[PDB]
């Protein structure tokens, strides 16, 4: 254990972009495309 | 919290041209991120009285 004078890194989203459940950001434009845009989660393909 | 922050008028580069944008940015323990938040100098307020809303010839506004 140790007590750190670094922070944590926050992780950051997707703004403009969609976002997935992992995290990773892809574009709207491939929002129901149809294809599993999103590598494992496919929350583009949410119904739609 | 809050910070009262300011482009300082006078500091700006400048010249001929205005700079047009401008980064805000926080470094905390933790995280940092720019932003390019857009600047005016268009700042508080300028209100005009006249002393008529009007006049004739040979008389001082």
């Amino acid at each position: 254990s140790c007590e750190p004078t670094r922070g944590c890194p926050t992780e950051e989203g997707c703004g403009e972009r969609f976002r997935c459940f992992s995290g990773q950001c892809i574009s709207k434009s491939l929002v129901c495309n149809g294809d599993s845009d999103c590598d494992e989660d496919s929350a583009d393909e949410d119904r739609c | 919290n809050s910070a009262i922050l300011t482009i300082q008028p006078k500091q700006l580069p400048g010249g001929q041209n205005p700079v047009s944008y401008v980064y805000l940015e926080v470094v905390s323990k933790h995280f940092s991120k720019s932003k390019r938040m857009p600047i005016t100098y268009d700042n508080g307020f300028l209100f005009i009285h006249t002393d008529k809303p009007v006049y004739t010839p040979d008389q001082s506004v």
